[PDB]
Parts: C-alpha cells; structure tokens; sequence
C-alpha cells in the first residue's frame, strides 16, 4: 500500500548486517528481507545506532509492526521499536502481479493509418516495473552488458489502448502507451548490505543509447506481456485507459532512421532542393506536437500537391492544422477542403521597422529530442532591425528538461569521489549540450550558428542563433556591434557581447564630432573606492525635445536609459547645455564603433509597490505588526468593493499599472455605466477583482499611496550634502531602498527638503544623490549603481525607520582575467556552467523562510551567512565566481506562504503569518440598417481569426488572451513566473496587434463621422441582443475595437 | 563476547587503521612543491599520487619537517579509534570501572591491552 521500508529504532553497534538477518528471519518466515541497510557515519567500520530493513509483502511488516508493539523482539538484549519511515531504498513495488520479469519492447511513431503503426527497433526482452505511490513506469532495458532504465512518468501519458498481435478472437496480448513529451533515459554507471541482485548502482542521466537516436522520434511505448488477460486491473491506474480492442500491423520504417543528433527531424533529402524554408519549417513544427504522424509528413503527393499551390496560399493550409485538437490520421482531408474553401475567402517586413513587432522562430531542446514551435509575435530588438532581410535567420534556442522544465544540478556534472578530494563528473548531456552548441541545429538547406545570449537570458537559459548566410555570417554581425577582443575575462565578455539585445528603438544617428569627455567625480574614503558620477550624463534641450516628439511622448523626460553603441547609462537635462552627447568616464564597455540613439525607458511615475524582503526588514528595525495589517484592511475593502460599486472600480484601476490615463476599460467606466449592467465590463472586471488577490496570496503587493517610481539622477553643480531631493507629485521623511536588500544596514531613511531653485531644473520624479564627503546613498544601499532603474520612496506617516546601522563591504572579488584571448570555445563552457551552481532564488527563499522561524530577524549568525552569499550570487554576470549554497543551512521545513507538499508545513507566527491569516478567512465570503451585412461579414472574421489565439495558448473562454492572466496554468509555467512574464506580454502584443487590424478594418468602412458614429450601434447589435445567438459562441470583444466612438452615443442620448 | 564480536572488532580495527593511514597522506601534500595539485584543473600525473603508498612512507621516514604533521594527524585519526571501546565490552569490566574514574591509567592503556598498540616514533634515530 504506502510502502515496506521499516526504521528499526536502536540495534547494537557491534553488529553486522549478516546478524541481523538471522535474526530477523527467525521469528518471521524464511527469505522474506528484500535488502537491509545499516547507515555509516565512518566509510566501513563505524555503524549508527539504527538501521533500515525493507520486507518482501505487506503482511510481513504487518506482523513485524504487531510483534515490535509488544516488546516482543529482542535482539543482543535491545529491544527494537519498528516505526514507519519513508525512505525507499530500492524503487520497487511490493506486489507479485505489478512486476513483471519478461516483456519484450518494441519503440516506434504512432500510426498513420488506423491501426498500422511502424517500429524503429525492438528490444528482446525488458523489465518492466509499474509503480503506484511515486508516479511512474520504469523499463529496464539490457544492451552489450550495460544497464539502462527509461522512466516514463503518469503525467506525459495520454492514452493507454489494448493490442492484439496472434489474430484470435479477443485475445488480450501487447498494449499501447501514447506519450507526448518523452521519457528520461537513465544508465547505471559503476559488510552491511544484503542486495540479493545486481545492485550498488549509481542512475545518473545520460543521452540517447538506441542505436541513433530512436527513442525521441517514437514518443509512443508497446508493452506486449505474455499473459495479457489477466492484468486488466492493475493497467487502471494509468492515466486514460480506452476500453476498446485495438489492432495490430507490424510495419518496417527503417527509412525514417536518421543518423544526427536532432530528432526527428523532416527528412527531406530525397526530394530535391527546391523546397521552401517556410513550408518545411512549420511541417517540422507540426511534427513535435502530436498532431501529423510522421509517414504523412514524408508522403509524396501531398508535398507533391504543396509545391503545385502558391505560398501564401500554402501557409493558411499549415497555420489551420492547429485548430484540430487530436490527432487527424487523414492528412489529405484537411488540405482537400481547404483548398476548395480557400478560393471563395506585406506585412512580414511592415511591422519590424515601424511598430517593432517581430515574427521569430523559438524551440525547445529536450534531452532525448527537440520542440520547435512557430512564429510568434514578440518587441523587436535593435540587432534585429537592422537585417531586415534576415528575420527568417534569427531563431531562440532553449535548454530544458524532457518534461519543459528547468535543467537541475542533477543531470549534468553529477559528484562522485575520486582520490583524495572530490570533482564533478561530465555526463553525456554536458557533451551534447556542449556539442549542440559548437555545431548548431541544421534543419532544412540551412543551419545555425551561435550568436549571443544577454544577461538576461543566462536565468532561463536560451541561445540566439543565425544561419550564416553568404552575405553576413555570425561573426559579420558581431564585428558591426562593436569588437570584444580587448576584454580578456569571459564572465564580463560573454555579459557585453548581449547587451545590444535588449528590447529598444532607434531615433536618431548621432556623429562622433558631438562628443564631449566629461571627468569622473571620487567620493573615496579609507581605501574604498566609490563613485557618484557613475553612467550620468548631460544632454542638450533642443534635441531632447526633439527625442522627446520622435518617441511619442507628452512633456520632455527628466532622465532616460541609453545606448550609445557601446555606452549605457542615463542622462541628465540641465538647462545651460551646448552639446548633445557628453558621456563620463565610467561609461566605456567596448570600442564604441556603431552609432545608435536606443533607449529602453523614459520618464514616468509608477506608485510604489513593496516587496516581501522589505516587510522581513522593517519587522526587526522597531516596527510591530500595526499598520501593515491596517493597510491590507484598507486594500481589501477596496478589492471587496470594486466589484460591487463603480467608484471603486475606477479608484484600484487608476492605481495599479497598466491603465496609465489611456485604457480600453477606464474610458468605458469615465461615462458612468453599471459594472453589472452589460455581460462585457462584468466579465472584464471578474479577473481583475482576483488578480490582486492572487498577488496578495502569492506575493505581499500592498499598495502605497505616498511615494512614486523614480530613476536615480544626479546634479552637476553641487549644493546638496547628505539631503534628500525635492520630488514633484502629479514635506519629509523619505525612506530610500533599491529591490536586492538582504542585509540590515543598506535601510536609509532620509528628509526631504524645499528648495526655492530647483524649480528651474525642472526634476520630475528623479531623485538627486550628493557628491561630496562620506560614503554616497545608492552606492551602499543594497550595492545600487547610478544607472537607470527603479527606487522606492515613501513620505508616508506609518513606518518611519529611525534605525541606522553601517553596511558590511560591498567590495568585490578580483576579477578572473584570462591570459591569451577568447576563443569562442569558454563563453559555451561558461553558459553551460550557470545550469549548475547557481543558487540565486534559492538563498533568498532559504533567508526569508529562516527570519519567521528564528528570533532577532536578519541579526543571527546563520542569517547574515546568506546575505553575504547574495552578493556573490547576484553578481554571476560580472565576475565568475560560484555561489557555493552550503549545507546546515536549510532549515529542511517551510511556512504556510509558498505550499511545498515536500516539506512538513508548521503552523506559522510571524509579521507575514498574521498577513496571510486575515486574507485566508476571506476567500469564503463572496445607420442602423445599413451596417447590418458588413457587420453580419466581420463577426465571423473576427471570431474565427480570434480562435487562432483562443486555442494556440490555451484560454479559458475569453479573458485569457484579451487580459493576458492564465486560469489553468500548465506544468511548465506554474513555477517559472520569468517566462510567464513574457507570455503574457506576447498576448498582450498579439491582442493589441488584432485589434490595430481591426481599427484598419475600420478605416475602409466609414467615410463619414455620422457613419462613424452609427457603425458602433450596429456593432454593440449583433453582439449584444440574444437574438443573433449563432452556434458558435459570441465573444464580448467587438464593441471594444472600436470603443473609442462607442461612447458617443451615450454621450448623444443623454441630452 | 563469546563469538563473532572479537570478529567484528578485528574487522573495524584492520578498516579503522587503513584510513588512519589515508589521512596521513591526505596531510603530506601540504607542501609548497604540492601547490599546482590542490588546484582546481585537471591532472594527468594525478595517479602517480595516489598508486603510489610506499613512497609515501618512505617520505615521512627521511626529511623531519614533514613528519610533525603526519605524527599529529595519526593522534587526530586515532581518537575516532580509541572510541571504539564504549561499544563493546560491558560496563562492569575492572578496566573501565578504573579508567573512567582516573585511579590507575586512561582509555589510551587498555586499546593497547585490547585492540592496538598505535604508532611509536621516536625523538632521533
Ligand atoms: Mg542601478
């Protein structure tokens, strides 16, 4: 049932397991101990004081357990306590029926005809071991005397048939496993131990071993068991059982049988070279999802009947495979009704250079076979838009695990002791990954180089890659970002040979001849070096206000984000200026050759959020929990009453962040309609009355009124010493800390001042550091540079922190500057060597689970243990060293907050337990004839466009793609918020991008106001009496694709 | 006991002074010629280190300014040894009645009376 491993609580030291035994074996029956293990402090000559025993059957430790109850069992005059202990020495199950000793495996790609499915190669002959309580089917596969176990979890499993293989008359002989993903391929690399097998194996991971890689291209298992007809209840705990008699045609595929490392790939090589690159990049990307088998996508006729069709008539035939949900075995029916429903129904390049809206290829690298995807709208990057031409060249290439998940320290560089002191052994996978890299993924007539990785891409690790064409290469495009041979360390190479990707547009092309040096402003101090001048700059007014109208914004920025080339930093406006470009000092990365304007953000105010590490912090200054709990009261008031009133539905939309004076649902609630009123507005508000207690429950997110985002700024002239900055809110008592704070002593409290001259300089939400005497501000609060990023400021009458305390050193280690240059080959061994040891969230969960649990928060010894590791663990991307998490430091127990089901949840006391215990007891207490056939013909185009959208992603049934938040979450994205972030800016993207679409629909349909005006009425018609209810489903988004002149008309009845 | 305990003793006795010796050769390459192999790359005379267990006792033999740390981790290595002691044998045998509480002896002269004399080196020979 649960298990059979049994603690035995004290047996005597001087006992060797072949005494236990015998013992052990008397009192119950004969050979009924599987293996005992008796645990070692030493390495063969000290036993402990207690011992592990794992019995045959469950009624054999149900005898044990009875017999140890009455102190009955006594061994060397030591009784023995037999307590439960789940530890599981050997995976096996404990059941005569559930382990099976002879089945032959066969591995093959599902069928493309009904029920004759081909077979790459068969094994003669596996182990097959089903288990219950840890979720998975292992096989145990013998090949030339070496050991391999492939595990097949219950969570890739889709489907489980039944076979027939003789031909009689409902005869149950083989069964069908359908997969999706694919398994893990394990390999079993080499006095109180009584293994009565072939045992003391280590199953550490490794890459594909059936021949040449066919285990990827099948993801589909045949199990044939010769007795069949007996087990059929045993085969119900697998997941989908289909009761139905399956049969049987065995089929010789051998020419699918590839002989590269990437699989399966679309095997065009008998059929010539005239072959389009984007019909044969989706066919391969309709292959990975199970969708078309893959003898249908090797089929003549129907490449046959794609090359005698024109392309863009030939990708609406591949983008509408999706739309069938299971797997269509008949692949000419869908193409020969759609090329016959085709004939009655630009902007590939358009949209990079003017809206920055890119279409790029991803793909997923498993370790046992690759997942390429499709083209996906994404913000367009500088490096992309120069090459205009080569936007089917760029391709993201990421590393994950077999089932999509991130790659553990577990699988590559595994640790075993050899000699003296110990050393990571390579596996397989680290050559793979390292010889996947050096070589590329080549698929189709072309192939793919490396290009670069950013810094922030190393965390979620992913590779851009180009195809290195005849006209620019991978190394052409490298040599115009600038020249990286100057910088000898690899860690700050391989971080500025990615820092022109990030997410920019360009304005304008600035010349050398408008360069001014500006000199570098020491605050230094008892040999520690610091800088207030550190990436500040100084721009002239014509030009910012000529930037100002390039980018699109109201008033002039006070201070932007640049990238000047090679330079990065932000940059002041004064108003005594004569040139445009004056850089200092500290802002050189590289030979600065290319000449660009790219900013990344402007001048704006967000409100001030908080984080969970400021809470832990301002709970040990000298602050009880008084009004933190005050504050969650005010915001769930106001969270419990948007829903209900429409006052406070427009007062928590203004502040949280993206209705910043312009929404779609601001200027629908500005006229003054009930939240309950239509079925739209209702279903609109719905999510976003739980997104912000979805962010409460997981997160703190306590809204703060007083305070705003600014950027970091600094002053030229120089009349501030040790003072806060006058800020301007569209006073005193601000306390100033960054996001990265884990120690004590980097809290700053400060007051501001009013100043009669600053109104002149104009600084609008821009904070002014000194530059004169001590230690400066940001530089030793939390180790913040002067750069561009965010700060957080509260003038507020709660907190007040009147606790200062002197910072630890902020110093860095040496640099590791190499020797000889770098040669291509130690930025891979260095991108490889951050998927191990690289413990960045998990010393900041191992701190902030060890404040509530500990008193003196964040002053023990234990505590400052890992904030001094934070700095080094933060700072991977600059200087290479390791973060080394140590051990007897996991507290090996978590609270309530995060809800791991591996650790035993305690009942939690703390400032944040309080902080969950009231929310936790409030989830259970809630023209109008004209337009009528032009409407009639864009409803369904925007409904079955919009399928495209609903059903790609996976939606719920509405608000999934229109607010970009996920209801059903997937396996993949439930832990990984760092690439949920990004999808849900890629359908924010998407939607924005249909309905850009819709408005150029709706330029061609009205040519006069009174026409604009009454489109809008037949519009909210059709989709909003019940009288036009289709049998597809009427989705409540076409009034808002035009619900700009929407609100017109209730604007006109009124009066 | 009777049987297989004295057995048992032997055992841990023959394992518990072979990696007595282990330690002692892990201490030896702390000397400054020793330098590029606690380094972290990798090896190709690194074997030679290792196969090599003569060598390193002939080493300690010769050159006294090695030997003072190889003398203190056997006394280092041997205490995890003269534990031994408290698991086996009853509490009312006449040597640990007298060497627990400090009339004649200490528990370094009754592992030499029961399971091993130690290691002997001298001051000059
Ligand atoms: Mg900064």
């Amino acid at each position: 049932t649960n298990r059979s491993t049994v603690k035995i609580s004290n047996v005597p030291q001087t006992i060797v397991a072949d005494e236990l035994l015998r013992f052990l074996e008397l009192h119950l029956g004969e050979d009924t101990v599987f293996a005992l293990e008796i645990p070692t402090t030493r390495d063969n000559w000290k036993p402990r004081d207690f011992a592990r025993v794992q019995f045959t059957t469950l009624e054999v430790k149900s005898r044990a357990q009875l017999l140890s109850s009455q102190s009955k069992l006594l061994f060397k005059t030591h009784n023995l306590r037999l307590s439960e202990a789940y530890d599981d020495i050997i995976p096996r199950p404990v059941d005569p029926r559930k382990r099976l000793d002879d089945i032959v495996l066969t591995v093959g790609f599902p069928e493309s005809d009904e029920k004759r499915f081909c077979a790459l190669e068969k094994w003669d002959g596996v182990r097959c071991w089903i288990l219950t309580e840890k979720r998975r089917v292992e096989f145990w596969v013998w090949e030339s005397g070496d050991c391999y176990k492939i595990e097949v979890r219950f969570e890739d499993i889709i489907e489980t048939l039944s076979c027939c293989v003789n031909g009689d008359a409902s005869e149950i002989d083989a069964f069908l496993l359908k997969l999706k993903y694919g398994p893990k391929v394990f390999k079993r690399v080499t006095r109180y131990r009584f293994c009565k097998e072939d045992f003391d194996f280590m199953w550490i991971r490794t890459t594909d071993f059936s021949g040449s890689k066919s285990i990827g291209t099948s993801t589909c298992f045949c199990l044939e068991v010769h007795n069949g007809s007996t087990m059929l209840d045993i085969f119900s705990g697998l997941p989908y059982y289909r009761e139905d008699t399956l049969s049987l045609t065995y089929v010789d595929g051998k020419t699918f049988a590839s002989a590269a490392q990437i699989v399966p790939l679309l095997n065009a090589a008998i059929l010539g070279l005239e072959f389009p690159y984007e019909i044969l990049f989706q066919l391969n990307a309709l292959v990975h999802a199970q969708k078309i088998s893959l003898f249908a996508a090797s089929d003549m006729e129907l490449i046959k009947i794609l090359r005698g069709m024109s392309l863009e008539t030939a990708l609406v035939i591949l983008k509408k495979l999706h739309q069938q949900s299971s797997i269509c075995y008949d692949p000419v029916f869908f193409v020969k009704t759609q090329m016959q429903s085709v004939v009655k129904k630009a902007s590939a390049y358009k949209r990079l250079t003017e809206q920055n809206i890119m279409s790029c290829q991803r793909a997923y690298v498993t370790p046992s076979k690759i997942y390429l995807l499709g083209p996906e709208l994404e913000t367009a990057n500088y490096v992309v838009k120069n090459f205009a031409e080569h936007v089917s060249d760029f391709m993201r290439v990421t590393f994950v695990e077999e089932d999509w998940s991130k790659l553990p320290a577990n699988a590559l560089s595994v640790n075993s002791k050899e000699g003296y002191f110990v050393k990571p052994s390579r596996t397989n996978i680290y050559n793979r990954v390292l010889s996947i890299l050096g070589e590329g993924i080549t698929v189709g007539p072309k192939r793919f180089e490396f290009l670069a990785f950013s810094a922030s891409q190393l965390r979620g690790n992913s590779v851009w890659m180009f195809a290195s064409n005849e006209k620019v290469k991978a190394e052409d495009i490298r040599e115009w970002m600038g020249c990286f041979r100057k910088i000898r360390s690899i860690s700050k190479c391989a971080a500025r040979m990615g820092q022109l990707f990030s997410a920019s547009r360009q304005t304008l092309i600035v010349r050398a001849q408008d360069v001014e040096q500006i000199p570098d402003i020491e605050v230094t101090t008892d040999g520690a070096d610091y800088c207030f001048s550190d990436g500040i700059g100084k721009i002239s007014l014509a030009f910012a206000k000529q930037v100002a109208q390039k980018c699109g914004l109201s008033h002039v920025p006070s201070a932007f984000q640049i990238r000047y080339g090679g330079y990065k930093g932000v940059i002041a406006v004064d108003r005594s200026s004569f040139r445009k470009l004056s850089l200092r000092d500290s802002m050189l990365k590289f030979d600065s050759n290319n000449r660009m304007l790219n900013v990344t953000r402007w001048t704006e105010s967000m409100p001030c959020f908080l984080n969970r590490e400021i809470i832990c912090l301002l709970s040990t200054l000298g602050i009880e929990d008084a009004m933190f709990e005050a504050m969650q009261a005010v915001h769930l008031s106001m969270l419990g009453n948007m829903l209900e009133d429409r006052d406070a539905a427009l007062n928590v939309l203004q502040k949280l962040s993206g209705e910043n004076s312009k929404n779609l649902l601001v200027k629908m609630l500005l006229q003054g309609y009930a939240p309950s009123s239509e079925p739209y507005l209702s279903m609109m508000l719905r999510v976003h009355h739980e997104s912000q207690l979805s962010e409460l429950k997981s997160r703190c997110r306590i809204l703060v009124p007083k305070g705003r985002i600014l950027i970091g700024c600094m002053d030229e002239m120089g009349i501030l010493e040790y003072g806060q900055v006058y800020v301007r809110v569209t006073i005193g008592k601000v306390v100033v800390t960054k996001n990265p704070c884990l120690h004590p002593g980097d809290i700053r409290v400060l007051d501001a001042i009013y100043e009669v001259h600053f109104e002149e300089k104009g600084y609008l939400d821009c904070i002014i550091f000194p530059q004169k005497g001590e230690r400066p501000h940001p530089n030793e609060c939390s180790g913040g540079d002067l750069d561009g990023d965010q700060f957080f400021v509260s003038w507020d009458e709660k907190i007040i922190p009147s606790e200062m305390d002197p910072p630890m050193d902020y110093a860095g280690s040496r640099p590791r500057l190499m020797d000889h240059d770098v040669t291509l080959e130690e930025i891979h061994k260095f991108f490889v060597d951050y998927m191990i040891s690289d413990t960045l969230g998990v010393i900041s969960t191992a701190h902030l689970v060890h404040a509530d649990r500990d008193p003196e928060k964040a002053r023990s010894q234990k505590c400052l243990e890992l904030a001094n590791l934070h700095s080094r663990a933060v700072d991977f991307a600059k200087t290479g060293a390791p973060a080394e998490m140590p051990y007897a430091l996991k507290p090996r127990e978590f609270p309530d907050f995060l809800e791991r089901f591996e650790k035993p949840t305690y009942i939690s006391e703390s400032v944040f337990g309080k902080l969950y215990r009231a929310v936790k007891s409030s989830l259970a207490q809630r023209g109008f004839e004209s337009f009528i056939e032009t409407a009639k013909a864009h409803r369904d185009m925007y409904g079955e466009k919009l399928t495209s959208l609903m059903i790609y992603y996976g939606a719920a049934n509405e608000e999934e793609i229109l607010t970009g938040i996920l209801k059903t979450k997937e396996m993949y994205l439930a832990r990984d918020n760092r690439r949920y972030g990004d999808m849900k800016d890629r359908i924010t993207l998407s939607v924005k991008d249909l309905h850009k679409e819709a408005m150029g629909w709706f330029e061609k349909s009205c040519e006069d106001e009174q026409q604009k005006k009454k489109l809008a009425s037949a519009w909210y018609y059709v989709t909003y009496n019940p009288n036009h209810r289709d049998e597809k489903l009427t989705f409540l988004s076409f009034p808002w694709i035009v619900g700009d002149v929407l609100l017109d008309i209730k604007a006109e009845n009124a009066q | 006991s009777d049987l297989q305990s004295r057995k048992n003793l032997t055992e841990e006795i023959s394992y518990g002074l072979r990696e007595a010796e282990q330690v002692c050769n892990k201490q030896q390459l702390m000397v400054e010629s020793w330098r590029d192999f606690l380094a972290v790359n990798g090896e190709d005379k690194e074997e030679d280190s290792v196969s090599d267990l003569a060598r390193f006792c002939y080493e300690r033999q010769k050159s006294a300014t090695l030997s003072e740390l190889a003398v203190s981790a056997f006394k280092d290595a041997y205490r995890d040894v003269q534990a031994l002691a408290y698991r086996y044998g009853d509490q009312s045998n006449s040597f640990l009645i007298m060497s627990k509480a400090g009339s004649k002896g200490n528990i370094g002269k009754l592992v030499q009376h029961s399971m091993c004399i130690g290691l002997q080196n001298s001051a000059v020979s």
